[PDB]
């Protein structure tokens, strides 16, 4: 696919200088206080979304981004008749010249953005998104908590932390809490209709193995005993019934016909439980990503779908009464899955009220999903870049 | 650089609750989670490195072992964390015969030696070898190539160990590694004789230093055990010198049918890369144990995390 | 269940007083303009709603009210030391009795959680369980009220509603509790998604039962195997799944190359039986619902339709070009049919269906109908409707009460 | 003073007990996440501010907190006849008790001038003397929370601030008590003012004794070498930016000498008024230096500082550049700024209070973190310092005022 | 400093010309009702404070207005195609144009960030420095107006007094800036903390100065000696050290116990002299001003009261019965004679005092007074004040401009 590969900053903020070279899996950004990490990611965050109209809020002179496949955009900000004019260059050469003010009144009232997503969209310069997770999510969190959420949480920290701030579009705990019924529900109504096929087909199945000429029926008592205490089936969980009635009807009475059918059954059987669990193989994975991280609890799901957090003595909570740092690594972990948005994914401090447990890990456990993702870090912690020293880049700009 | 100090990583011991091992560099480490994830590919054993703490005192910046002795010994007694460095030519003795005073792995209140000269001492049983040169070949003439080398790992280990001696004698370790070439080796009758090359890059002074040692220490090599002679080979050396060897007996099996072929196959095998070599000892290392009685592994380190 | 029954009205506005007797089912009311129709409505909806704070806002002295099971309230207005109380008399002898300036004071302070007074109103009738059966109220100013609602609410989130409905008509009028379409349309597919999880359960426990009577053991059949699947593949119900004909020529096809083979076909033709019958029992209420919608629409139907692509069942508009529209691309009229057809379905809650003027926004030939089709889906409900038009009341001429103000000299 | 010396917890959120051991100089609190840290804070804040309000928003059955002079505050939930009831009992058998309706009502009405709960629970609170000593809060969520109120606070006026992080983050949640620097600017001109008044004060009286001391006296080399040494040290300090002609009067004095026992006398109490000029310039300005010596150990291209100028009348305090700009203290980063107030809360000219800091490694280097507490510690202010921390950069080389918490899960 | 020298009107509303010349010190002027006083007041109030965006709510001709260093200011209203624009030009050349409704649409764009016509304003006052000295307004609801703002203001932020002001009287109103009793005790205190750090540093500089004067070094000065001691005992600027009896006892049971002792007891006189007379002249605007205005104070004085215990000073009311309170207890009449002897006060900053209507609330024996006790400082500073009380301008006869207005016939 398409990552981010150079970034190269001259005289942003009128102060300094700053040319990065990225990897296409993680990149792990450290440097010292006002090196310029979070202007970075933010550059990076504008860049990848299309969000070319936030660079008229910024001091510079020169933006170069190079991705992957060698597209490049130069972003320039020249001054004609004592007046700022933002200009994108592609490599094709197509461009686009807006003025400051304009893209600036456009902004307090919320043509020119029309203009601006024509350009993007002609070049396919949205084909891949970025998930920008900021240094103050947990406020932010409990802000809006009391892609509309996007919108709104964009406008407070764009009013609190300047116009050039990217908008916010991390997945939120309700967010996740919301996507995981959805996908529950999808689940359970293509359980529904494997279970409306293979009824028909085994039908037919039955009547294949009635027209030719022991331990089968333990193998059913295992599949039966697993599909009864499964969770995934909130109806109908009484396969032991239909189990002592066939294996008393055996009993009472060899045709070959019967060991056919015993083993269509125990087929159909084994086929069942595992379309049930392919159905749920991401929550699952995704459930697992997470319960390898929490200590008291553990993240389940229940049968209406249920989304909450199981404790040792049997008793259910919200995800709502989950800790800081729990809640931000329930969406690290969430924005890494294969039930996540496909983006890019630039986390500013992760390691934000994360045990070191859980920092050594969390790198580990995101890149284990195997999401194909890129990753890019700002961190002022030793443990979240160990064991990953290859991927460090450490950042000092030239000041001027 | 963004690592921890000493006391940063002590205080990291005291807050962490999790089973933990020391190693000096990133190479261990990863051969340590091959070996520790065999056994249990479950195990939640984390393993640091000493390469990336930060040390105060100049000398002991680039000393990962002085950093491991010096963290030991400020933790002494803890239950969580377990240490691992390397024996060098500690508890060997030199008196005209190789000789290994301790003969088993080290131990000191969690603190292990290897019972090589490094880590990558073990993997040089004569099987490994074989099978990781085997996988990562030409595939042009293998067979006949590890055919001839299995008859020549037997007493090549005299020589690469001669070789380490004399770099250690004359304090050059990194000498062999630039000095000595695939081409200067020489194929016989189950050994080989690097001929001293009149032209080398570097100044004919260290290259006669070297032979000199060289040749003052081989038959003192030569009369030691076999076992015990295959470990004191430095791990860095070893490698480069069998990847050079293995050139060497690939181009001279090779070269009568097709001597560009042979010599191509040769140079690739050369600028093979060294994180290559032991990745794909580390494999075939991890898969013969249990199943050869002659490979060796730190089972005391694995027993006590 | 529980109906009302009798209104004692006594000195409404200090000027008329009416009594008015109903029945259990139907309760057609006509009159003039201006008869104390909506103030008889309002006080039904407080009644029964349970919502007394409202009866602090009325200039009144006596209201009797009778249900079915033979309870009987009396709310009294008294004024003492020219302080105003309200005083609410249950038939049992349990009574409760509040200030007026106190309830205006709450409803002020609501304005600008409930206080004390509130909670003990509420406390007052949950003890005695004073709200047994609820009220769905339609306004005559619901096209306006749903206008604005649309331009900025359910049966149970209608609080901004009922205030802006009581700043335009006073602090008397009842709460709104006549539902929005998305709520019907919400409704609709948690009802669609129930019936596809019972219709699965279902399609599991007759498979399990059907191969547990299969094992340890003509043309006819065939023909009505062939007919069933044929019925199941040409239905709407069954977009996730239908290849029936198939599984039919297989096993004609498997039984055409060649008693105990007669068992299994037929337990076959009665699973699918089964399985025909359940569909039609799980989506009964939602095609007497849509039946009773589309006998009224002219150029579009309302359709439910599931795609195995995606996983959200989309019920809309369907016209008979085959586009798909929301509901919200109704008029007026055909709005206010569908919300009163849904409070007379059995998918609405338990409730007494109040509705003043009914024929808002209506054409001639959907008033001659709408109470028919009310009645024709057999929810049980007790309506009262107030109109001032026959077309109404055609053909439910016993149902007809008038209303008959007493004017008293002062 | 009083400091807290052990919090006892039951039954939180109904299903953990907890049970903390205090020191009484630093208390380095570390777990694992999710084990009750930053309730444990939030806790012993609304103890020690005497909020015993919030208690209402919390569910629990019984909160312990002993003292240092050995004063306990027992504070019991209990719900009688469905009605839940605070109970505040302490020591000495006064004890209060209100309802949680009440409470919450009181709070809504606030949040919509004291009510009679409030009066009750003030006079409750100064009639015991539960006040003496006050709790600096530094939440986790203050780098945003000091954004938002530029924005649109200080340790004593911060009813939005409070009102709004309780609104985000529930009513449990104590008062947001941490300085913020516009307080910290206030009070080092107020210091620097204080001071200047006290070096004054102590000319007018040393100049009244030493004329008497030389009127009474009347009736070398080594010393003009000496008196020199002292004036050019007078003249080559920022504090005397007011008066820089020390070398002159010097140079008068000694020219006055030099053309011609009685004057020894004379130049040795002339030492001794310069001595003591100096000794006082340098205990007057004592607290003010520690603390700009504390922050100015962090600060790499510059330095806070103040400077004296005759032509205004306005000690100017604030960020000082090698280039001789001058740029106030609002233009510092987010971790410059919380290294300000952090180390202002730790210093003598900070309230007396009990510095509570929760993840005080926000916004920090790795090279900052290991030198807070050490810097914070050096000031000497003995206060009582409790830091909740997931950083072994933080905590490092104080492993014996490291606390672990470990709650304990009880079944329901 | 720059004074007006000369106003001239055309057409102000239409309807009436003025053109009086002012005088550099002191302009009285005196008329009939709604002679348009305050009209006049507003002009030279945008013309001084360079809000001439004020111009464009007066329908006006030609304004000219001359200065005394002969800068000449002429403002131009015309009406091209409808469109009303102001036209101002220096008399160096310069000049700019601008259209009345888009000030207007600026002016709402302010009442609902700077616009372009506020930035080019600015540019036009920056780059040719008309804005040197301000102008101090003081409305005849001045006292209704922070009536309000204490029910509920500075020189320098006073922006919502402006809108409330405008508001109510018209948007032609200037800004208000007459200083508030607040900003006078905020000033009060700024200026005692002045006067105190110059008294320490002089305390510095006489104590490094005093030995110089010892080193080149008698009952007749013993007197004076003690009386200087008593007098800096008795002083409220020496409330740090009053110390000063004990060492002249000190020195003279030091003579009496048993040349150069009389030249250091007249070196010592001199310095305490020195300090004294360098207390009295860092303290003496402040004491001007107290003299100024406790000269109608009848049963109290506006005083300062250092402190050794607090270090900040406090300004207030000292009664002869000890009692101290501040300056909000004042009546309305005492502030507004504390706010007009603050505009006649050197501490003040240098602008044209205008006022209208100065007698408000004032008794008739302070009205005789007021005009005295202001020019009386000496401040130099010009003041146009516009009255109806002849006992104001009393005295002053040669500077009581009478304003003329030439009607016009349309
Ligand atoms: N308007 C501005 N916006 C952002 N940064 C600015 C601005 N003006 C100057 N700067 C400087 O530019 C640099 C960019 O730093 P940045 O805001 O990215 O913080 P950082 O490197 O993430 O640091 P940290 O989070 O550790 O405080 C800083 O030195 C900052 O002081
Ligand atoms: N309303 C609630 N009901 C039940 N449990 C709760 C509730 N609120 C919080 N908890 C749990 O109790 C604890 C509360 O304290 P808290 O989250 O602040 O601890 P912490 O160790 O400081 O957290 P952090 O992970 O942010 O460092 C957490 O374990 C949290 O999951
Ligand atoms: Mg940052």
């Amino acid at each position: 696919i398409r990552t981010i590969s150079k970034i190269e900053l001259s005289k942003i903020h009128n102060r300094y200088n700053l040319t990065v070279d990225f990897f296409n899996d993680l990149n792990v950004i450290h440097g010292k206080n006002g090196a310029g990490k979070s202007t970075l990611i933010h550059v990076i965050a504008n860049i990848v979304n299309g969000d070319f109209i936030r660079f008229a809020f910024l001091i510079f002179e020169e933006i170069k981004a190079t991705y992957s496949d060698g597209l490049k955009i130069v972003i320039r900000r020249d001054k004609i008749d004592e007046q700022s004019f933002i200009s994108v260059t592609l490599s094709n050469g197509k461009y686009i010249k807006f003025a400051v003010g304009e893209a600036m009144a456009t902004v307090r009232e919320i043509m020119l953005a029309m203009d601006i997503d024509k350009f993007v969209k002609e070049n396919e310069l949205q084909k891949v998104r970025a998930s920008y997770f900021p240094a103050f999510r947990t406020m932010l969190e409990a802000w809006s908590s009391s892609s509309f959420y996007n919108r709104k949480a964009s406008a407070f920290a764009r009013e609190l932390f300047g116009q050039f701030l990217p908008s916010i579009n991390y997945p939120s705990p309700m967010e996740i809490e919301d996507r995981l019924r959805e996908e529950i529900r999808r689940a359970q109504l293509g359980i529904a209709a494997y279970e409306s096929r293979t009824f028909s087909e085994s039908f037919v199945k039955v009547f294949s193995a009635l027209f030719d000429n022991g331990e089968l029926l333990k193998e059913i008592e295992g599949l039966a005993i697993a599909q009864d205490s499964s969770i995934k089936n909130g109806y109908y969980a009484e396969y032991s019934k239909v189990y002592e009635e066939i294996r008393s009807l055996i009993n009472r009475n060899v045709e070959n016909s019967v060991s056919g059918a015993l083993v269509v059954y125990r087929d159909a059987l084994r086929d069942r439980q595992d379309y049930q669990e392919k159905a749920f193989s991401e929550i699952d994975n995704y459930m697992s990503s997470v319960n390898s991280f929490l200590e008291d609890k553990e993240m389940a799901y229940d049968f209406y779908p249920k989304v909450g957090l199981k404790f040792p003595d049997g008793s259910w909570s919200p995800i709502r009464v989950l800790s800081s740092g729990e809640r931000q690594l329930l969406t690290m972990l969430y924005a890494a899955s294969k039930m996540g948005d496909d983006a890019i994914v630039l986390i500013d401090q992760p390691e934000i009220s994360l045990h070191i447990d859980w920092q050594e890990d969390l790198l580990k456990r995101m890149l284990s999903q195997l999401s194909g993702r890129q990753i890019i870090v700002c961190t002022h912690s030793p443990s979240i870049a160990t064991g990953y020293e290859d991927f460090m880049i450490n950042i000092s700009p030239e000041f001027i | 650089s963004c690592a921890y100090t000493i006391d940063s990583y002590i205080t990291l011991l005291t807050m962490s609750s999790k089973k933990r091992l020391l190693v000096e560099g990133r190479h261990d480490r990863s051969h340590l989670y091959q070996l520790i994830y065999k056994f249990n590919p479950a195990s939640k054993v984390k393993i640091d490195t000493a390469q990336d703490i930060k040390a105060s005192d100049k000398a002991m910046s680039k000393n990962n072992r002085l950093k491991i002795e010096t963290i030991h010994s400020k933790v002494k007694g803890k239950d969580n964390i377990s240490f691992l460095c390397d024996r060098a030519f500690r508890e060997f003795a030199f008196n005209d015969q190789i000789e290994d005073l301790l003969n088993s792995h080290y131990c000191d209140d969690s603190l292990y030696w290897t019972l090589g000269h490094s880590l990558e001492n073990y993997f040089f049983n004569p099987s490994i070898i074989i099978d990781a040169f085997q996988f990562l070949s030409p595939s042009e003439y293998k067979y006949k190539a590890i055919e001839l080398f299995s008859e020549l790992i037997s007493s090549s280990f005299a020589v690469l160990a001669a070789v380490s001696l004399a770099a250690k004698d004359i304090d050059k370790a990194g000498l062999p590694a630039a000095l000595i070439d695939w081409k200067d080796i020489v194929i016989n009758d189950g050994t080989i004789k690097l001929i001293r090359r009149d032209s080398y890059d570097i100044d004919s002074a260290c290259v006669d230093s070297f032979f000199n040692a060289f040749d003052a220490v081989l038959p003192r090599v030569i009369a030691s055990d076999v076992g015990i002679c295959s470990r004191v080979v430095r791990g860095h050396t070893g490698i480069l010198l069998l990847q050079k060897l293995f050139s060497a007996c690939l181009y001279y099996v090779g070269r009568e049918d097709d001597a560009l072929q042979a010599d191509s196959s040769a140079n690739y095998f050369c600028n093979l890369s060294e994180l290559s070599l032991t990745t794909a000892l580390a494999e075939s290392w991890v898969r013969k144990i249990g199943v050869l009685e002659d490979v060796y592994f730190p089972d005391s380190l694995l027993k006590n995390i």
